[PDB]
């Protein structure tokens, strides 16, 4: 499965979760910012590596990272 | 007599090629009346055909077994040789209009990101400065060595933005 | 007026204003001086 | 949520005809999801597998052969009627596996109980060269 | 039930969205600044569908767009037709085609 | 707390992050939280980045002021 790597300049703005087309990404409570928010990817396992989540990712570089490896039946959005 | 290139005034194929030109201009205007319009304009074709071939000669031009005229390159060698004009001025006068388009462009960018909004001067053109900035580049390269020299030419490197190692 | 001498004022026209000086500006002067190759006088 | 919803394969399928884009082999060999909701009326709707359909009002359960044509499915009925639906992922076994809303809040929101996991607290561009992480198996952004 | 439908005066003819190039759009609205912008302004210059999600104006547009491309088109055959008056040799042709 | 946690707010500032679109580019000072998050200072600048953003958010140690 792809690894998605969550770093701590994540404003909490809940823009990567919901531009997920696979219920990968969540909202956990944290004090390392404003909105008390910090994302987090409990599901990888069904990440396909689509990188929708650092097209909504609105700080500079990336807050968010999908990093590419050992594809599998879900990771490849196989339906057969 | 440079790299083995006869000058076009007595090469040999310069003419060949000179007479060909001319006779397949003649065999073109032979098929209309003298009193035409496509005559006159095949006369001037060939007149402007001769002028061109004799002002090719007298002025240094050289040929290579072939009629086709040589440009001499090493500047010295052309000094030496009267062939300065052909590529040694004409870089000269082309370094001077390349530098007045780029003084003129520098000029413009950095009267227009004083203001407001630089990116709608740059994409609707202030006009009447562009013409002042026009008409004011006649001495683009004093100006382009004085701001080397008083350093606003060049940026320092703590200013500019810089790819990651 | 000064809304149509804005619009004048955008790139594309100023554009081919130049466009259409530098090419009349060449285009005369090879006609008035036809064939130029060689820089004498 | 407060008590995890259980899958009901007797719930009414929507009114639709036949399907193309929908369960291969893979659905009898290994995983395939089943998306339920609640319509609260009669009102048409469109799959991500194929065309259009109608959706009963009460219990509905649709199959699909992956997870992110039940997401699609979700956030279309989110965003169209605010259904707030839910699937599960049966496996060849029977095993069925509760996937979308995990505490039952969605992931938009937080609800102060889940654990942050595969986060790293440094900043990005923090990551140590791959020279440093050589013949080791670990990659820079995996520590 | 089949009538004429016109509305007096819906536009102005003015030349104030002349000056500011993105305007059809509210992405281009706020202006310029990067390159691709320009770009844009000339890849949605004719998306009527994406300017606004009234129908009416779209087919205004369309109808006014159609009567710009009949008058480019007659331009080119009045063109066409200017050529083979001055600059031509259709009578000459005419004796032995 | 004494003072101020960051910067003065709308003052230019000069952001040394190497990772960061607008490393070495002067930026303006939006804000500065006051309750200890690790990136307080948010800058915005003129010129947007190649995902269309001009604001982000910084930590104390890579601002400075702006050379002159
Ligand atoms: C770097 C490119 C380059 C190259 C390869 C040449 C090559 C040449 N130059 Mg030139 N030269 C150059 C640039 C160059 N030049 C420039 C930029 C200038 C200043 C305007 C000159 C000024 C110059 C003079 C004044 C003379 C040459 C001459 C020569 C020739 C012999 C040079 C030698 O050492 O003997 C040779 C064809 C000599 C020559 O004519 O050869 C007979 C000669 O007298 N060169
Ligand atoms: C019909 C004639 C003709 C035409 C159409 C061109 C066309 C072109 N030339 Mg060429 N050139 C010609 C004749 C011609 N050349 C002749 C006869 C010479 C002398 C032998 C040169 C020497 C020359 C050089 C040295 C360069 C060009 C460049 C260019 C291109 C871009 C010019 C530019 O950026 O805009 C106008 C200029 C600007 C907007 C910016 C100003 C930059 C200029 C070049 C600097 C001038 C001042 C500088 C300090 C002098 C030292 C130059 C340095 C290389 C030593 C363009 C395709 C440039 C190029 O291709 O770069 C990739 C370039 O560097 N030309
Ligand atoms: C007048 C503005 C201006 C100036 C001063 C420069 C200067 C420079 N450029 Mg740049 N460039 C410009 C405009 C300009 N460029 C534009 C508009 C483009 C897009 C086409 C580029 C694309 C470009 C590339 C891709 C490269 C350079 C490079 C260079 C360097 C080599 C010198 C040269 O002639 O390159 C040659 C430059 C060109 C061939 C671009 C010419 C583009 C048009 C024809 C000129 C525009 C003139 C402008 C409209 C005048 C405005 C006046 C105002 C009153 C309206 C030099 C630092 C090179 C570099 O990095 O060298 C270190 C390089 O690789 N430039
Ligand atoms: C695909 C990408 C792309 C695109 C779409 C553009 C597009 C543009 N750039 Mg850009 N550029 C690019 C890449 C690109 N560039 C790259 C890679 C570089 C190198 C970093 C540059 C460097 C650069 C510089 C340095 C400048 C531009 C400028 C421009 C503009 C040129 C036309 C104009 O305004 O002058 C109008 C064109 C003319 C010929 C007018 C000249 C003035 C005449 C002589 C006045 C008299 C007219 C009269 C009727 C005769 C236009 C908005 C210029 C700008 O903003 O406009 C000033 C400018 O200064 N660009
Ligand atoms: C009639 C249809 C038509 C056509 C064919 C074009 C074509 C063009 N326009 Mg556009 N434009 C149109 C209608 C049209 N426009 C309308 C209705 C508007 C609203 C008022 C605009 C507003 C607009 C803006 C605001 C800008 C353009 C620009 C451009 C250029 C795209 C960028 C480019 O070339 O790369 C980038 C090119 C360069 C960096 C080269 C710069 C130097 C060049 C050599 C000078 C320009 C000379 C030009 C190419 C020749 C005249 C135009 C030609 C169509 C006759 C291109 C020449 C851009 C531009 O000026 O780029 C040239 C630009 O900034 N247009
Ligand atoms: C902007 C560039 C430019 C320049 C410098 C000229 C310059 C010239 N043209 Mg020209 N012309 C141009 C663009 C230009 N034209 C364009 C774009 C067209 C097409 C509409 C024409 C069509 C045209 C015709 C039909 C004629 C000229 C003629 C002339 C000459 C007399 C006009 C005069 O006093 O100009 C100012 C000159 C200062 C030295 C002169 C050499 C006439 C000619 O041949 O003169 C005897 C002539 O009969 N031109
Ligand atoms: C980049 C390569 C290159 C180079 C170096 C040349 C160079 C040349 N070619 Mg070639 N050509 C090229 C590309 C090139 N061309 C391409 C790509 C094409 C295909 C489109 C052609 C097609 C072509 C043809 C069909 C012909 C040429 C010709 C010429 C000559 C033109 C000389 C001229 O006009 O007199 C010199 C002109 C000037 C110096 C212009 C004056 C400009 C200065 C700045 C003064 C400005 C005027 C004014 C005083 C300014 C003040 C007033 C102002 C404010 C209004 C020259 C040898 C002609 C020729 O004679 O061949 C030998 C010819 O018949 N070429
Ligand atoms: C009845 C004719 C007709 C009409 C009314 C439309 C209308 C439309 N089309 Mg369609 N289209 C047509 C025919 C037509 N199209 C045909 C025949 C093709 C096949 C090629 C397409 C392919 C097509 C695609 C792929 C797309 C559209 C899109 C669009 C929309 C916007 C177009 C736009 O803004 O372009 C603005 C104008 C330009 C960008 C200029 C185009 C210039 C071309 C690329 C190059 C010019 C070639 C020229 C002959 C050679 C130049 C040489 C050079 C030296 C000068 C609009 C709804 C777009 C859309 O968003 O739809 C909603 C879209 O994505 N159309
Ligand atoms: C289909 C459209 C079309 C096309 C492709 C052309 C194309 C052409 N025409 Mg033409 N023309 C057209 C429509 C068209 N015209 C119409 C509708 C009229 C009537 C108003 C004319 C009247 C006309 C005349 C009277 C002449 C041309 C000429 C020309 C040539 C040069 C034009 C030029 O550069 O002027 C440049 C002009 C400017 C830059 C400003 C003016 C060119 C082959 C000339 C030609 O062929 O010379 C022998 C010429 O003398 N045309
Ligand atoms: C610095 C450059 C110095 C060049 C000195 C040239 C002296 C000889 C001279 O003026 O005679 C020719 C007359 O050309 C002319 O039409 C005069 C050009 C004047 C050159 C100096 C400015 C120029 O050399 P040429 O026309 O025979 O050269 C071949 C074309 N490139």
């Amino acid at each position: 499965a792809h690894v998605v790597k969550i770093y701590d300049t994540c404003i909490g703005c809940t823009q990567c979760v919901r531009a997920c087309p696979l219920d990968v990404l969540e909202m956990v409570p944290w004090d390392g910012c404003k909105a008390a928010q910090m994302a987090s990817s409990p599901r990888t396992e069904d990440c396909v590596g689509c990188k929708r989540c650092e097209t909504a990712c609105p700080t500079d570089f990336l807050s968010v990272r999908v990093y590419l490896g050992n594809e599998s039946t879900r990771s490849l959005g196989l339906a057969y | 007599d440079v790299a083995g290139l006869t000058p076009c005034s007595e090469s040999k194929a310069y003419n060949k090629l000179e007479r060909k030109e001319l006779k397949t201009l003649e065999k073109r205007l032979k098929k209309y009346e003298p009193g035409s319009a496509p005559y006159l304009a095949l006369q001037a074709t060939k007149e402007r055909t001769q002028n061109r071939f004799k002002n090719y000669a007298k002025a240094g031009l050289l040929c290579g077994n072939d009629g086709l005229p040589h440009l001499i390159s090493d500047p010295g060698l052309a000094l030496r040789f009267n062939h300065a004009g052909e590529v040694f001025i004409p870089t000269f006068g082309f370094l001077y209009v390349a530098g007045y388009i780029g003084h003129v462009g520098r000029q413009y960018i950095i009267k227009s990101k004083e203001d407001a909004k630089p990116t709608d001067k740059e994409i609707i053109l202030d006009v009447p400065l562009a013409l002042q900035l026009a008409f004011q580049g006649w001495a683009w390269p004093l100006a382009a060595i004085q701001e080397l020299r008083n350093g606003s030419l060049l940026e320092k490197d703590e200013n500019i933005t810089v790819s990651p190692r | 007026m000064k809304d149509f001498t804005t619009y004048l004022s955008t790139a594309p026209v100023v554009g081919l204003g130049w466009a259409i000086f530098t090419s009349g500006l060449l285009i005369e002067i090879n006609r008035f001086f036809p064939d130029p190759l060689v820089f004498s006088f | 949520p407060w008590k995890q919803p259980e899958l009901d394969p007797d719930t009414p399928s929507p009114i639709f005809g036949g399907s193309t884009g929908g369960l291969l082999r893979k659905a009898q060999v290994e995983e395939f999801y089943v998306t339920t909701w609640e319509s609260p009326k009669e009102q048409i709707f469109e799959m991500p597998t194929g065309g259009a359909a109608i959706m009963r009002k009460g219990p509905n359960l649709l199959k699909f052969a992956r997870k992110e044509q039940c997401l699609a499915l979700t956030t279309q009925l989110r965003t169209k009627f605010k259904m707030t639906p839910c699937f599960y992922r049966v496996y060849a076994d029977g095993k069925v596996e509760y996937l979308h809303p995990k505490d039952g809040v969605y992931p938009e929101k937080v609800n102060a109980g889940r654990v942050g996991v595969n986060q790293n607290m440094r900043s990005i561009g923090e990551n140590v060269d791959p020279i440093k992480v050589k013949f080791t198996g670990s990659q820079p952004f995996t520590i | 039930k089949v009538k004429i439908a016109v509305d007096r005066n819906p536009v102005e003819t003015n030349f104030e969205k002349w000056a500011k190039p993105g305007h059809f759009s509210r992405a281009l609205a706020k202006g310029p600044n990067t390159t691709t912008w320009i770009w844009n302004l000339h890849a949605d210059a004719h998306d009527f569908d994406n300017h606004t999600s009234d129908l009416e104006e779209i087919s205004r547009k369309v109808f006014s767009a159609h009567f710009g491309q009949l008058g480019i088109i007659l331009i080119w055959l009045s063109g066409m037709y200017f050529h083979g008056a001055r600059f031509s040799n259709y009578e000459g042709w005419l004796s032995d085609p | 707390k004494k003072k101020e946690v960051g910067p003065k707010r709308g003052s230019l500032v000069k952001v040394l992050r190497p990772e960061s679109y607008w490393y070495n580019q002067v930026g303006k000072v939006v804000s500065v939280d006051q309750s200890g998050i690790r990136y307080p200072v948010v800058v915005r600048f003129e010129n947007q980045n190649y995902a269309g953003v001009s604001t982000n958010n910084y930590a104390l140690d890579e601002v400075t002021d702006p050379p002159a």
